[PDB]
RNA sequence: GGGGGGAACCUGGGGAACUGAAACAUCUCAGUACCCAGAGGAGAGGAAAGAGAAAUCGACUCCCUGAGUAGCGGCGAGCGA
RNA sequence: UGGUUCGUGGAGCCAUGGGGGAAUCUGGGCGGACCACCGCCUAAGGCUAAGUACUCCGGGUGACCGAUAGCGCACCAGUAC
RNA sequence: GUAGGGAAACCGAGUCCGAACAGGGCGCAGCGGCCGCAAAGUCCGCGGCCGUGGACCCGAAACCGGGC
RNA sequence: GCUGGGGCUAGGAGUGAAAAGCUAACCGAGCCCGGAGAUAGCUGGUUCUCCCCGAAAUGACUUUAGGGUCAGCCUCAGGCG
RNA sequence: GUGGAGCCUGGGAGUGAGGGCGCGAGCGAUAACGUCCGCGUCCGAGCGCGGGAACAACCGAGACCGCCAGCUAAGGCCCCC
RNA sequence: ACCCGGUGAAAUUGAACUGGCCGUGAAGAUGCGGCCUACCCGUGGCAGGACGAAAAGACCCCGUGGAGCUUUACUGCAGCC
RNA sequence: UGAAAUACCACCCUGGCGCGGCUGGGGGCCUAACCCUCGGAUGGGGGGACAGCGCUUGGCGGGCAGUUUGACUGGGGCGGUCGCCUCCUAAAAGGUAACGGAGGCGCCCAAAGGUCCCCUCAGGCGGGACGGAAAUCCGCCGGAGAGCGCAAGGGUAGAAGGGGGCCUGACUGCGAGGCCUGCAAGCCGAGCAGGGGCGAAAGCCGGGCCUAGUGAACCGGUGGUCCCGUGUGGAAGGGCCAU
């Protein structure tokens, strides 16, 4: 039967126009307080991941 | 950080919003620390009360 | 008038486990297997105390599509209108 | 508690084992907690072809088998044992 | 498939973060003498490999249901 | 006390002067059919020919250590030069 | 320096039990056909060929096929030879 | 038991044209090397070898295998309050 | 006369008693539900609104049920170990193993942070009341052997060491370019804008001489934002930013 989409990685992961795969950065859910501004700035923003990564997580997401 | 020194969090006095989180020694500095510092909302430089984290 | 029988099919009353989650308990397998009662050439459902946003549609059943969408989920594995 | 995509979730809807317990259109249920507004619908009686499922049975047809294959059985087989 | 960016409202060859007109992320783009061709993309066939099913074949000890 | 005949108690159940004994010639949970092609990161096995290339047994991480994911190393197609 | 060199994109892997030897160390006992790393090498996959009496990895040497032709390598030239 | 007449199994079995020593070899060789010994084929006997047969080691470890049993392991359930 | 002031008629407080409404517990009794029983039963007797039984609450609960009960390892167990930092092993780039050799971390500091200004050690000898090997003072020599919160190493006085003044850059919005690297992480970072600190200025400042002082998701809390809000306006509940 069809190929189900995984809905972890439609919650945690973009495939952008070019197919490349964003996600947040870690490490600010928590435990922050001593965390400098840069790192803390730096954590909000989206990456590409790896290419052996995403290519496995496109997989995941057979109809975006 | 440990139970003497704590975590808190430096609040704007004049829109109250919380724009730090820094620590200190509890027994070594008992009251409550008054900082100024850039307040992103205000858009210029307010002193910070400690409040708790 | 009933009783009993009929390969599957059907509805109702009950209802597992291995397995999967690379352990396992919620979760999955699955309301499946199976037991039982009943039905008939079919059975169930059916003529809105409906749908749900169209100033709308107009019983029910069944196929395609909507759609692996909306969502559900130790937000895991998966499940899924 | 069950059903639903809904596993307690903001959890409505449909069903109901326990307790309490109305009203007859100025009555009542619903539109996902709840309230107001605006609309939809008429619960607690029953029946109802057809389109759908199956293949014991009959026929037709195979880029189906050809006696270790094809049904377990081409033959006195659910037999001998 | 012909638009993307953004959690979203929303804006749109841009958009998001931002006070910014800053910086950055993600996006945005044919050969020939009008017709050719070649091409987004998409459909179908074919082939490799992946997902779901027992999924290359044979093999437990066991677990469960209903009977004997 | 032994023994014939007629009876009753059974599968997480019976029966046991107790050995986990016995319950139809293997009982720490009978047998048959079914779920079922359970599951097996294990062992075995895997069938014509010729031609070109041609490894690895390392690193990271892993309830991981004889299993994996990524990287390294092999190969094919397109491109660069 | 034109090589079964290199770089880029993508399809398919297998491997993630190594082992001997030389050198450099640690562990061991200035033990082990011991053990654990490093550089190299061969076997693995060259248990195909010559030498080493025989013998994966020591020395010689990388087997496309055929020849009752020639030159060499290591190692040999008294007889087995 | 043995010889003659009658009847006539079995496990096992890669194929066999199946000697000793000292070596070598995956470390205990009929099968490799060197050497020694040895005409061809049976019959009755003996058990040292064929790491002889049987039984996919019960020990031991490994598998995120199973099952019985225990408890102030976890989480449920019957039962009782 | 006080805050209020007077006879008299209201409403209602405080607190109490007494009659009743109504119900909460308890004590007692009754019988008829319900239960037991009696040659006899539309009855007699006994128990009795208890017990039994339905729904629901919390508890005890190997009698039973499903399971879990880590890895490394000169076999396994036992013991030890498991992430992070420093040195060595490590064969003069980087990296490099063993249950090889040695030590440390799971903090801390409101200054032990930013900047400006000033200052320079340990140690030896000589001299000095109480005063000593070493308290504080003076002189001479003394490049770094002291110091730098804590392991070790590197670094360091032409300061990163010691003292003082003013301060909060222990910034907000970003970030060219790199180090390292399987991924995910980790690390360094000029420069631009906002609003600042110190300095006359050049300038420095996005914590700390440096390398340990740490924990991905998921689930949830708190502050803010006002982005979503299931016909609509709200609300519930979410998202986003911060913790
Ligand atoms: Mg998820
Ligand atoms: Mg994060
Ligand atoms: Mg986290
Ligand atoms: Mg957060
Ligand atoms: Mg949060
Ligand atoms: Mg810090
Ligand atoms: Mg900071
Ligand atoms: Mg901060
Ligand atoms: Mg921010
Ligand atoms: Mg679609
Ligand atoms: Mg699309
Ligand atoms: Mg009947
Ligand atoms: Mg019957
Ligand atoms: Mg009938
Ligand atoms: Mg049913
Ligand atoms: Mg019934
Ligand atoms: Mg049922
Ligand atoms: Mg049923
Ligand atoms: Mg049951
Ligand atoms: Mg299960
Ligand atoms: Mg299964
Ligand atoms: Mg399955
Ligand atoms: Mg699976
Ligand atoms: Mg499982
Ligand atoms: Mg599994
Ligand atoms: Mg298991
Ligand atoms: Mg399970
Ligand atoms: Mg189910
Ligand atoms: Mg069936
Ligand atoms: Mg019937
Ligand atoms: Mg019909
Ligand atoms: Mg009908
Ligand atoms: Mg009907
Ligand atoms: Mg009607
Ligand atoms: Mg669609
Ligand atoms: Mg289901
Ligand atoms: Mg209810
Ligand atoms: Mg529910
Ligand atoms: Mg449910
Ligand atoms: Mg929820
Ligand atoms: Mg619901
Ligand atoms: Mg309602
Ligand atoms: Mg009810
Ligand atoms: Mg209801
Ligand atoms: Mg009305
Ligand atoms: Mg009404
Ligand atoms: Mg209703
Ligand atoms: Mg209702
Ligand atoms: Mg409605
Ligand atoms: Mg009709
Ligand atoms: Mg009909
Ligand atoms: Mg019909
Ligand atoms: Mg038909
Ligand atoms: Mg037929
Ligand atoms: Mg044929
Ligand atoms: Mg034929
Ligand atoms: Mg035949
Ligand atoms: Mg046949
Ligand atoms: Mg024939
Ligand atoms: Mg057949
Ligand atoms: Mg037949
Ligand atoms: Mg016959
Ligand atoms: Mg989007
Ligand atoms: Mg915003
Ligand atoms: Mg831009
Ligand atoms: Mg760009
Ligand atoms: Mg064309
Ligand atoms: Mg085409
Ligand atoms: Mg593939
Ligand atoms: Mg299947
Ligand atoms: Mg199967
Ligand atoms: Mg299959
Ligand atoms: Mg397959
Ligand atoms: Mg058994
Ligand atoms: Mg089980
Ligand atoms: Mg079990
Ligand atoms: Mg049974
Ligand atoms: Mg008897
Ligand atoms: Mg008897
Ligand atoms: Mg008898
Ligand atoms: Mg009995
Ligand atoms: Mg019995
Ligand atoms: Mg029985
Ligand atoms: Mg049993
Ligand atoms: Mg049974
Ligand atoms: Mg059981
Ligand atoms: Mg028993
Ligand atoms: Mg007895
Ligand atoms: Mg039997
Ligand atoms: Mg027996
Ligand atoms: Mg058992
Ligand atoms: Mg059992
Ligand atoms: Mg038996
Ligand atoms: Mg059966
Ligand atoms: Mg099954
Ligand atoms: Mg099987
Ligand atoms: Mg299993
Ligand atoms: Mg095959
Ligand atoms: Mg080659
Ligand atoms: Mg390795
Ligand atoms: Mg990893
Ligand atoms: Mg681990
Ligand atoms: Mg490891
Ligand atoms: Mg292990
Ligand atoms: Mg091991
Ligand atoms: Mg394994
Ligand atoms: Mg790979
Ligand atoms: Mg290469
Ligand atoms: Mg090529
Ligand atoms: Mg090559
Ligand atoms: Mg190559
Ligand atoms: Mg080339
Ligand atoms: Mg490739
Ligand atoms: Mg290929
Ligand atoms: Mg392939
Ligand atoms: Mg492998
Ligand atoms: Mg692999
Ligand atoms: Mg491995
Ligand atoms: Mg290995
Ligand atoms: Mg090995
Ligand atoms: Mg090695
Ligand atoms: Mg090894
Ligand atoms: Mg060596
Ligand atoms: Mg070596
Ligand atoms: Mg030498
Ligand atoms: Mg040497
Ligand atoms: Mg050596
Ligand atoms: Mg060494
Ligand atoms: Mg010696
Ligand atoms: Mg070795
Ligand atoms: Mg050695
Ligand atoms: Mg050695
Ligand atoms: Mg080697
Ligand atoms: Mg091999
Ligand atoms: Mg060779
Ligand atoms: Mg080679
Ligand atoms: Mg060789
Ligand atoms: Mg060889
Ligand atoms: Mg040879
Ligand atoms: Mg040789
Ligand atoms: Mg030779
Ligand atoms: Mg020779
Ligand atoms: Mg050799
Ligand atoms: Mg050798
Ligand atoms: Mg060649
Ligand atoms: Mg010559
Ligand atoms: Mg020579
Ligand atoms: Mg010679
Ligand atoms: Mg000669
Ligand atoms: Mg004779
Ligand atoms: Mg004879
Ligand atoms: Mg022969
Ligand atoms: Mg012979
Ligand atoms: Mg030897
Ligand atoms: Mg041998
Ligand atoms: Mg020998
Ligand atoms: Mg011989
Ligand atoms: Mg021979
Ligand atoms: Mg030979
Ligand atoms: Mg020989
Ligand atoms: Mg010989
Ligand atoms: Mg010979
Ligand atoms: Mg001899
Ligand atoms: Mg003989
Ligand atoms: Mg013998
Ligand atoms: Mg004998
Ligand atoms: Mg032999
Ligand atoms: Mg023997
Ligand atoms: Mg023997
Ligand atoms: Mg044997
Ligand atoms: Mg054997
Ligand atoms: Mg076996
Ligand atoms: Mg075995
Ligand atoms: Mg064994
Ligand atoms: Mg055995
Ligand atoms: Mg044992
Ligand atoms: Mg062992
Ligand atoms: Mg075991
Ligand atoms: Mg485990
Ligand atoms: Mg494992
Ligand atoms: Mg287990
Ligand atoms: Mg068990
Ligand atoms: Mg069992
Ligand atoms: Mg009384
Ligand atoms: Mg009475
Ligand atoms: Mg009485
Ligand atoms: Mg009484
Ligand atoms: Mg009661
Ligand atoms: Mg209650
Ligand atoms: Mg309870
Ligand atoms: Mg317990
Ligand atoms: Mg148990
Ligand atoms: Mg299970
Ligand atoms: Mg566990
Ligand atoms: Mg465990
Ligand atoms: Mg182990
Ligand atoms: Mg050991
Ligand atoms: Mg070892
Ligand atoms: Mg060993
Ligand atoms: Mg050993
Ligand atoms: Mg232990
Ligand atoms: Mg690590
Ligand atoms: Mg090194
Ligand atoms: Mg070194
Ligand atoms: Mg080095
Ligand atoms: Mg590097
Ligand atoms: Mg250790
Ligand atoms: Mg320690
Ligand atoms: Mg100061
Ligand atoms: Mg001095
Ligand atoms: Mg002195
Ligand atoms: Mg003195
Ligand atoms: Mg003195
Ligand atoms: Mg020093
Ligand atoms: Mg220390
Ligand atoms: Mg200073
Ligand atoms: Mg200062
Ligand atoms: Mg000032
Ligand atoms: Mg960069
Ligand atoms: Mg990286
Ligand atoms: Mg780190
Ligand atoms: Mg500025
Ligand atoms: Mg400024
Ligand atoms: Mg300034
Ligand atoms: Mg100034
Ligand atoms: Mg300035
Ligand atoms: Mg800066
Ligand atoms: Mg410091
Ligand atoms: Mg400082
Ligand atoms: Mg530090
Ligand atoms: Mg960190
Ligand atoms: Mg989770
Ligand atoms: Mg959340
Ligand atoms: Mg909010
Ligand atoms: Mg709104
Ligand atoms: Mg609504
Ligand atoms: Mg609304
Ligand atoms: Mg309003
Ligand atoms: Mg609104
Ligand atoms: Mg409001
Ligand atoms: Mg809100
Ligand atoms: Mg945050
Ligand atoms: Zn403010």
């Amino acid at each position: 039967p069809k190929m189900k989409t995984h809905k972890g990685a439609k919650k945690r992961v973009k495939i952008t126009a070019s197919g490349k795969v964003v996600a947040m950065k870690t490490g600010k859910r928590h435990l922050n307080w001593q965390k400098s501004g840069k790192e803390i700035r730096q954590k909000g923003r989206k990456f590409v991941l790896a290419k052996p990564e995403a290519e496995r997580i496109k997989l995941l997401l057979p109809y975006e | 950080a440990s139970e003497v020194r704590i975590k808190l969090l430096l609040e704007c006095t004049e829109c109250k919003r919380r724009n730090y989180a820094t620590e200190k020694n509890k027994r070594n500095t008992p009251n409550k620390l008054e900082l100024r510092k850039y307040c992103p909302w205000c858009r210029k430089h307010t002193v910070h009360r400690e409040v708790k984290i």
